[PDB]
RNA sequence: AAAAAUGUUCA
RNA sequence: GGUCCGGCCGGGAACUCAAAGGAGACUGCCAGUGAUAAACUGGAGGAAGGUGGGGAUGACGUCAAGUCAUCAUGGCCCUUACGACCAGGGCUACACACGUGCUACAAUGGCGCAUACAAAGAGAAGCGACCUCGCGAGAGCAAGCGGACCUCAUAAAGUGCGUCGUAGUCCGGAUUGGAGUCUGCAACUCGACUCCAUGAAGUCGGAAUCGCUAGUAAUCGUGGAUCAGAAUGCCACGGUG
RNA sequence: CGAAGAACCUUACCUGGUCUUGACAUCCACGGAAGUUUUCAGAGAUGAGAAUGUGCCUUCGGGAACCGUGAGACAGGUGC
């Protein structure tokens, strides 16, 4: 379905379909379905639009989508304003959280020659 | 009980008291397929039993401990025919030459210093 | 050797359980994870002095940390030396 | 009743010179226990034989420390005189109970 | 890392702070220490934190919701 | 070398009575383990049974003992001159080799499961979908037409 | 019985 | 026999186990072969034959091999110091290159359920059940054991079922955000663990290259040391194979 | 790989505070039971203090341990 706005994957069980799509991941998937008493292994092929009403409510108790995606970037730049060990580091995107600062940094610092 | 058997094969030793009674395999109040899940193992230890045909005429209790899954069944296979060389001494030959009072000595070997396993050592390269 | 490096190391152990350990350990509920009360708390962070987390176990005949064995209270070689000569009851070469 | 724990290194020691207290105790007490084994609480080490590098050679150690404990059990509490003051033995953990 | 079940204070050089908030600071404290929670209420100062060879004045910034001195000083210097 | 070196004999499959079937579990050995191997053996065996009420065992046997390997090139001395000698293969080792190959051929046919592979695969006996037909056109191509000797 | 060099000075 | 049905009770030492002392294998016998020589190949019997299987043992020596920093030491050198004592920082840069590892790329698998069987060690500033709370990491509360007693302790692949269908996905897990646990006075450089969120690269790897002959390879866990507190490391143990 | 665990401390390296018969050894002389709990300032090392303890033996002087100071012969150096 879509929830009500933005497409999510179709013809697939409801826990699947909820996915990782900004503040609703794996844990949030089945937790939400369990919560609103709708069955977990309802495909969008099998998805009712009475199911659809109780759905939307439970995802509104979490900061999800575009809304979520602001706050986060405001806070990564927070630390830099400070000029933190985490701070400054982001200007060339050097590891902050665990990872070597010498080497092995292909997917954070960028790659070798 | 009227015939006993040891049989310690693949680190599992199994008591055997062959009792008077009738063909059945009672082992820890169960069967094979009941003390274990799906098995290949179950068929293998019945192989001496069809070899000249028994277990329709005596009853047996088995109490295997430790070791393997196959290793347990190793012990079962070993002790039954170390109690059926003494039920029959005519098949004394037909059990030692049929390799059922033969102890398996392929046992797991120990790790060493500077080696990854029992013989395994590191790979080397430079490219 | 290095007599000097060693000498240091020794004295840490006196204070370790004479001006620390039950002087310092006096924290109770109100200063650990059970409960909190800033009064007591900040004035028992106030002394630091000696500390056993600033003490290594050490070899008592080298004082290096590398290749240490608690079990004999000495380092690598200062086990092996004794042990080869057959001084110590029942240590033997692996042979099973 | 009494637990008697003999725990010593060598078999030439947990088995030898240890019969001298089983002896004297028969008369004073009223029973003896023979030398019952125990699963043997043992060690093995490794120390790097080199003084620098070469981890291809490390001296690999073992050490059985045998446990036959004997463990004479006595409701007879007159055993103690000839048991413990009288007889003596070293190299062996000597431990007594009630 | 974490202050555990309920908080710590993290006393490290809290013998100068109580002197230097009685006329404020504006003057560079020669400080070896690199740890101590900077409190959001202990701001407008000039801390010369060490990096092991130079004490560098760093003007404290407002709203420090839980941070160290250490995080605001050089540690080793790039090409 | 100076001794012929082999090892212990494996046991015949005990719930179909057949050593060949047990040596083909070994071929499919996955995680080091016979267990998860035997499943698929048996799964695809049934597939074959449905299409073939008679033995479905003679579509392994025919296919692979049509193929008769013979070629390699070595050299040995003879009368004081070495010569480049072509060497024949003994009929036993032809067998031994051939049984393996067909079952080796699976896990590359780009299916979903080893069902659909080994089923459709094994059924053929001389019109193979397995490596058995594909080695024919190399073995006899070579031999005695680009091989100067037995 | 399947091509193929070259090795700064000094115990 | 009893049974709170649980080796739960007495009871019996048979049994497995434990662990001290033995029995045995010696080409010893049997045939053939071989200079009638030594000896070899089969055969038997056996748990085991022809250096049974697995350790530990490196000759006379060579490499002026490594190691004055484990330690020892000849000479040399420093002497309000190449000495000494303390606080902070570094040894965890980085613009590259390489060694040694770990993890996947998936249904011969992944996930959800329930379930099967191990071995060997650890331990009184010690291991810490239990029971309470905590989704959780874990915190409280507190027994037991000087450990064939009690605690660490709970094997994992495997197995039967539920499902997903070969998608970079329900694969895979990097990165990062936010919130926490714990060891320590204290974790910013440079401590480990958890919760959630974000969700990568990788679609089984070129030229080239390596190990391994049997319970070996393969694979699945497990424990120990070190250690205040840092294992994809080292050391050790069994399952399957 | 030496290193079966580099926060500080360790750790030799670095920057800074600080000392020079010494941090570590022996021996001689001087003073003082050793110590105990405490103040201030300093990053600490420490420096400068406030009270308190008057032990072990004596052959009564003397010692025994130990603390501070004095002084060298010496000492120190994981330095080559």
């Amino acid at each position: 379905a879509r929830i009500a706005g933005i497409n999510i994957p179709d013809h697939k069980h409801a826990v699947i379909a909820l996915t990782s799509i900004y503040g609703v991941g794996k844990t949030r998937s089945k937790a939400i379905l369990a919560a609103a008493g709708i069955a977990e292994d309802v495909k969008i092929s099998e998805l009712s639009e009475g199911q659809i009403d109780t759905l939307r409510d439970e995802v509104a108790k979490f900061v999800v989508e575009g809304d979520l995606r602001r706050e986060i970037s405001m806070s990564i730049k927070r630390l830099m304003d400070l000029g933190c060990y985490r701070g400054l580091r982001h200007r060339r995107g050097l590891p902050v959280r665990g990872q070597r600062t010498k080497t092995n940094a292909r997917t954070r610092k960028g790659p070798r020659k | 009980n009227q015939y006993y058997g040891t049989g310690r094969r693949k680190s599992s030793a199994a008591r055997v008291f062959i009792k008077p009674g009738n063909g059945k395999i009672v082992i820890n109040q169960r069967s094979l397929e009941q003390y274990f899940g799906r098995e290949t193992a179950r068929m293998v230890v019945r192989q001496p039993l069809e070899l000249v045909d028994m277990v329709e005429k005596l009853d047996l209790y088995i109490t295997v401990k430790g070791g393997g899954i196959s290793g347990q069944a190793g012990a079962i296979r070993h002790g039954i025919t170390r109690a059926l060389m003494e039920y029959d001494e005519s098949l004394r030959s037909e059990l030692r030459k049929a390799g059922f009072v033969t102890r398996d000595a392929r046992q797991v070997e120990r790790k060493k210093v500077g080696l990854r396993k029992a013989r395994r050592r590191p790979q080397f390269s430079k490219r | 050797a290095k007599q000097s490096m060693k000498a240091r190391e020794v004295k840490r152990v006196a204070l370790a359980d004479k001006y620390f350990a039950k002087r310092a350990e006096l924290k109770a509920i109100i200063s650990d994870v059970n409960a909190r009360w800033n009064a007591v708390l900040k004035l028992q962070t106030l002394p630091r002095d000696s500390s056993p987390s600033r003490q290594r176990n050490r070899c008592r005949q080298t004082g290096r940390p590398h290749g240490f064995l608690r079990k004999f209270g000495l380092s690598r070689i200062k086990v092996r030396e004794a042990a080869m000569r057959g001084e110590i009851p029942g240590l033997k070469k692996a042979s099973w | 009743r009494i637990r008697i724990r003999l725990k010593a290194f060598d078999h030439r020691l947990i088995d030898q010179a240890t019969a001298e207290i089983v002896e004297t105790a028969k008369r004073t007490g009223a029973q003896v226990r023979g030398p019952i084994p125990l699963p043997t609480r043992k060690e093995r080490f490794t120390v790097l034989i080199s003084p620098h590098v070469n981890k291809d050679a490390r001296d690999q150690y073992e050490i059985r420390t045998h446990l036959r404990l004997v463990d004479i059990v006595e409701p007879t509490e007159k055993t103690v005189d000839a048991l413990m003051r009288l007889d003596l033995a070293a190299g062996v953990d000597v431990q007594i109970s009630l | 890392r974490s202050l555990k079940k309920g908080p710590f204070i993290d006393l490290h050089l809290l013998k100068k702070v109580e002197k230097a908030v009685e006329s404020g600071d504006k003057k560079p404290l020669r400080t070896w220490s690199r740890r101590s929670t900077i409190f959001p209420n202990m701001i407008g100062l000039t801390i010369a934190v060490h990096n092991g060879r130079q004490h560098v004045p760093v003007f404290v910034t407002d709203e420090m919701v839980g941070h160290k001195l250490g995080e605001f000083a050089p540690t080793r210097t790039y090409r | 070398r100076r001794r012929v070196i082999g090892q212990r004999k494996i046991l015949p499959d005990p719930k179909f009575g057949s050593e060949l079937l047990a040596k083909f579990v070994n071929i499919l050995m996955v995680d080091g383990k016979k267990s998860t191997a035997e499943s698929i053996v048996y799964s695809a065996l049934e597939t074959l049974a449905q299409r073939s009420g008679k033995s479905e065992l003679e579509a392994f046997e025919v296919a692979l003992e049509n193929v008769r390997p013979t070629v390699e090139v070595k050299s040995r001395r003879v009368g004081g001159s070495t010569y480049q000698v072509p060497v024949e293969v003994r009929p036993v080792r032809r067998n031994a080799l051939a049984m393996r190959w067909i079952v080796e051929a699976a896990r590359k046919r780009g299916d979903k499961s080893m069902a659909l592979r080994l089923a459709n695969e094994l059924s053929d006996a001389a019109e193979n979908k397995g490596t058995a037909v594909k080695k024919r056109e190399d073995v006899h191509r070579m031999a005695e037409a680009n091989k100067a000797f037995a």
